[PDB]
């Protein structure tokens, strides 16, 4: 007859508790383990793999393979804009459904750097130079090459190595940022501009394409697990 | 969460009508949109559907040569055009949103189509 | 196609009575049946999205049964708001074929 | 140089003069079954020169309006020499592969392929109530092709071959989580993948389970000016690695 | 599990190129922001503890709920155990191809009064029975059946008003891991069924009232909650894009990859 | 015989845990096994390529 006293919070079902419970099948012998290749220990190495991002959503390319192709041609003026999108990996519909944006929609906060690899899938006799800028917020989106050269940028020269990594840094006031669309924790804009033209020889197609990849750096982190908004149900599956 | 259709229409035999079913409360480009015809002396009858994301329509074998289903992304509506109207095309037309494979959970209120002189 | 036939087409029972509406198919549809209810002002809603699995928001007077070719729908206590038209719909083969109507009324 | 390879397996050799590096599995190399993990009690057969060699499948043409191709490859080698004969007389079997996709073009063409090797690819049917049949899922050493449109639901047992959903109902851009390479016609010329045995059981019957699927999807389509060669073929050679079999019986 | 911190950088003019790589090799670039710009030396204290496999999956989620009526013949529920009738637990488990975990069941049983006709009903507290039948055992066909003796079948009894019941089930399987996908058939002749239903033999779960129908019918409802413990996961996989349609297979309707914007330069 | 799993989750303190049951499939969740190996998904490449060197020699 030990005298105890039950506290508030008794006989409740909290869905995230770590308690012990009596087993239904005592002395059960499990099947022994096996070295299966590809064991994942953390979800932050699924978000560190490159995945193609659909930059070209123009209301009829989303149900096609044209969403991933960025059109690049041989121009007749200087400093034209290639693409542009704000940096929201959980709310903006460009980076929403990638391999990184589908893990960020299970969590609430995120923090870290983001790599952006571009591959030039054109002809072997084509040349060109591009400017890959990133502007922190406070001003608007840059509208000229002169306004975009004042931020964090890199000048990509195509050649033998057909890829260039623009790694955006972690510039913020807070330690974390919200996954959902917020004005207080905005992150900025990512643009692309022609540095020089695309010069091709004769009998070479002047319209080339560019693929873009996106992953996370080695200092990425997430917090406060929640439910995803991309799945839905009305009745049971049967 | 509801769907709202157009008003009751009236057309000459041989003319064409265009109904609509505006969806609200959910993401329009996720679920397919179906159209059911109900003559007043018979049961329900299926016509076809349209995938609003890829703009792919598939009709029944009877209503292929008359009906045409379109949709748009901005106003979140789904249209349907009936052509070469005859006297048996006077019925009530519903719009439904297909849930898991074989059940429709949300319906419209239906428009009344009649042909006369 | 699969011909979904209801030979009833009209039913009459008093208040507080147990009714039964049956729908018979052409071939075996393997428990893929749905029951709908059409109110007299034009509104249609889903009642039972399986052979016997009730939809959310439907009162517990409704219950389904059946297996194979012959099926059923049962209301154990008829109320005043249950006077409507009931359809059966199969979901096994293309296209979706609906059954005939079944209107309910008062006995005397 | 880092652009030249040479793979020797049995009595067959594959050389290449411009290429990227090779991708090996999930970090592991194919090896035999150890005594800790074996469950069968009879002695296996390890021929290892008659079955571990390069088998060349049929070629496909890369058109301008091409959507993609796919093989299964325990089934693609079911009629290939002595690998397909040990598969019939034995009940069990495990193996790893090495895959070499090769497609050459000049300096005046452009394009980009995604060579991805996925495990356990359940494909979806066109009609939502049925499952696809065997002849639509895999052909013996002949490619099954995706489409750039959606197969209608009036077809009873046919695979849904919308290419942007990759046939499995996932985003086609997220297929880079599996072991993969790209064939960029600007730089690359051939892709090489080495795959171990990936399964939840130590051995499996090779005739009712296809534990791999090789998909080739053109992201940037082929384009050339008038005058260049319009016929560009794609050839796939697969070689088993560390194959062994148990359970000898009649022919089936 | 602390994350890596950035180091100090200097202005360089050299022949080393960290930004230029080759993505055709199937190898993601390992650059950090201290190679493309000047950075200061910060030290991170951020941890990756919440993105682990154990913290991601070990949370309770409902899988099914079934009802049964007291004053009714053949009023009792059954459920073949599978984890693919819901939308949210099915999507989390299908990020990996093979899993291996222990379970932790929890049942939430409610009740509701039905419109009887006897004046001044008064019922005592109710007792429920939840029997688990392994694949191959004899099943009950009515309520007052002999099969509810539970000679070897584990079952649980629960009186209304207490804490909910909770068991724990080890890794029950024939193979070395649970399989979420199976590209193959059951028959050796490659006919009939095809998909994941070939490996699903976890068993059946039966529910009933113990008390007899005194004066008024009572309709109960039991919700079932899964909680994976000691989770190991292999072979990651891209997440599901299209909506689920059926339970036994992976059939789908095609959909766009994202939602569309009006231009390529619009923000 | 109580286990000294003491190190709690704290930002930048002990606790005690005893197992009462006879089955190892009835304990609490692990929740503190922090292991990382991203090199099998990000670098599945036979010949090791350095970051500063060009990738295609």
């Amino acid at each position: 007859g030990l005298p105890v006293m039950t506290t508030p919070g008794s006989t409740q079902f909290l869905t995230s508790d770590d308690f012990q419970s009596p087993s239904a099948m005592p002395q059960f012998d499990v099947t022994p383990e096996m070295q299966i290749p590809g064991r994942v220990n953390n979800l932050m190495e699924i978000a560190e793999v490159d995945s193609v991002v659909p930059v070209n959503n123009t209301e009829d390319n989303v149900s096609s393979l044209k969403a991933y192709q960025i059109p690049v041609q041989s121009n007749s003026d200087n400093g034209k804009q290639v693409f542009g999108f704000p940096l929201q990996p959980g709310a903006n519909n460009v980076l929403n459904r990638t391999l990184l944006g589908e893990i960020l929609n299970y969590y609430t906060h995120w923090s870290g750097s983001i790599k952006l690899t571009f591959m030039f899938c054109g002809s072997a006799m084509a040349t060109g130079k591009f400017l890959l800028a990133y502007s922190p917020p406070g001003a608007g989106v840059p509208k000229n090459r002169k306004d975009a050269m004042l931020g964090t940028h890199v000048i990509w020269d195509v050649g033998l190595q057909s890829s260039c990594v623009l790694c955006v840094p972690w510039i913020s006031q807070t330690h974390y940022r919200y996954v959902v669309e917020d004005e207080y924790t905005a992150a900025g804009y990512v643009t692309c501009w022609y540095q020089t033209n695309i010069v091709v020889p004769a009998d070479v197609q002047s319209s080339c394409d560019i693929l873009c990849f996106v992953s996370a750096c080695n200092d990425f982190s997430v917090r406060m697990l929640k439910d995803t908004p991309f799945i839905r149900q009305d009745t049971f599956y049967q | 969460v509801q769907l709202q259709q157009s008003a009751a229409e009236l057309a000459r035999p041989g003319a064409s009508v265009k109904m609509s079913c505006k969806a609200s409360g959910y993401t329009f480009t996720t679920y397919t949109m179906h159209w059911v015809k109900q003559r007043p002396g018979q049961g329900l009858e299926w016509i076809g559907y349209i995938n609003p994301s890829s703009r792919y329509t598939e009709y029944n074998q009877k209503f292929k040569d008359k009906t045409t289903l379109t949709a748009d992304k901005s106003s979140s509506t789904a249209y349907m055009q009936l052509s070469s109207l005859t006297f048996e095309d006077s019925a009530v037309y519903y719009c439904a949103r297909r849930s898991e494979a074989d059940r429709f959970v949300y319906w419209g209120q239906g428009t009344l189509v009649t042909v006369s002189a | 196609d699969i011909q979904m036939t209801q030979t009833k087409s009209s039913l009459s029972a008093s208040l507080g009575d147990r009714v039964t509406i049956s729908c018979r198919a052409s071939q075996d549809i393997s428990n893929y049946l749905n029951w709908y209810q059409q109110k007299p002002d034009g509104s249609v809603k889903l009642l039972i999205y399986y052979t016997s699995t009730l939809h959310s928001g439907v009162p517990s007077r409704f219950s389904g049964s059946g297996s194979g070719t012959d099926y059923s729908l049962t209301i154990n206590s008829l109320e005043q708001e249950d006077i409507a038209t009931y359809f059966c719909q199969q979901g096994n083969t293309f296209p979706f074929t609906f059954g005939g109507g079944t209107k309910l009324e008062i006995r005397r | 140089s880092d652009r030249v390879r040479s793979i020797t397996l049995g009595n067959s050799t594959i050389t290449t003069q411009e290429c990227a590096n090779v991708v090996v599995g999930y970090g592991v190399w194919p090896e035999y079954l150890k005594d800790n993990e074996a469950t069968a009690e009879d002695q296996p057969t390890q021929p290892d020169v008659a079955t571990c060699r390069f088998y060349t499948l049929e070629s496909v043409q890369w058109m301008k309006n091409s959507a993609g191709w796919w093989w299964k490859l325990p089934d693609a080698l079911s009629q290939m020499g002595l690998f397909g004969q040990n598969m019939q007389y034995h009940y069990l079997g495990r193996t790893g592969y090495t895959i070499h996709v090769q497609c050459n073009a000049s300096k005046f063409h452009q394009g980009c392929l995604l060579v991805v090797c996925v495990p356990e690819a359940e494909m979806g049917c066109s009609n939502l109530n049925n499952t696809p049949e065997f002849s639509e899922l895999s052909g013996g050493d002949s490619a099954r092709m995706f489409t750039d449109t959606q197969v209608g639901e009036s077809n009873a047992k046919k695979v849904q071959t919308a290419v942007w959903n990759a046939g499995m109902g996932v985003g086609v851009g997220n297929l880079t989580i599996f072991p993969h390479q790209w064939i960029n016609l600007r730089t690359n010329n051939s892709a090489t993948l080495v795959m171990p045995y990936i399964n939840s059981v130590p051995m499996d019957n090779m005739f009712r389970h296809n534990n791999l699927t090789l998909m080739i999807i053109p992201f940037v389509p082929l384009n050339y000016s008038e005058g260049s060669s319009p016929y560009v073929p794609i050839t796939v050679t697969i070689a088993p690695m560390c194959a062994e079999y148990n359970g000898l019986r009649l022919a089936s | 599990a602390r994350v890596a911190d950035t180091i100090s950088s200097r202005p360089t003019n050299s022949e080393s190129i960290p930004a230029l790589t080759a993505a055709e090799t199937g190898h993601t670039s390992q650059v950090v922001p201290s190679d493309t710009m000047q950075t200061r030396h910060v030290k991170n204290y951020h941890s990756r503890s919440e993105s682990s496999i154990e913290n991601f999956l070990c949370r309770s989620a409902c899988v099914y709920y079934a009802t049964y009526t007291n004053n009714s013949k053949k009023g009792f529920a059954e459920w073949v155990i599978n984890t693919r009738q819901v939308a949210q637990l099915r999507r989390k488990l299908e990020l990996f191809t093979y899993l291996r975990f222990d379970l932790e069941l929890t049942f939430v049983i409610t009740s509701a009064q039905q419109p009887s006709t006897a004046s001044s009903v008064d019922a005592p507290v109710q007792t429920h029975q939840i029997m688990y039948v392994p694949p191959g055992g004899p099943v009950p066909t009515k309520v007052k059946d002999y099969a509810w003796q539970t000679s070897t079948n584990p079952s649980v009894f629960w009186t209304e008003g207490n804490a909910p019941p909770r068991m724990s089930i080890p890794f029950i399987s024939i193979g070395n891991a649970y399989s979420c996908f199976y590209d193959g058939w059951t028959q050796f002749s490659r006919n009939g069924v095809y998909g994941i239903n070939t490996l699903n033999n976890m068993g059946t779960l039966y529910m009933r009232h113990v008390n007899e129908a005194g004066q008024g019918p009572i309709k109960s409802t039991v919700r079932i909650y899964f909680k994976p413990k000691h989770v190991k996961a292999w072979v990651p996989r891209p997440p599901r894009l299209c909506q689920y349609e059926k339970q036994k297979n992976v059939n789908f309707s095609p959909i766009g990859v994202t939602t569309s914007r009006t231009d390529i330069i619009t923000t | 015989m109580g286990a000294q799993v003491s190190t709690q989750k704290t930002g930048a303190i002990h606790y005690t845990n005893i197992n009462y049951y006879k089955d190892a499939a009835s304990n609490s969740a692990n929740r503190q096994d922090f292991t990382q190996d991203p090199g099998k998904f990000t670098e599945p490449v036979k010949d090791i390529m350095v970051k500063t060197m060009p990738a295609l020699n």
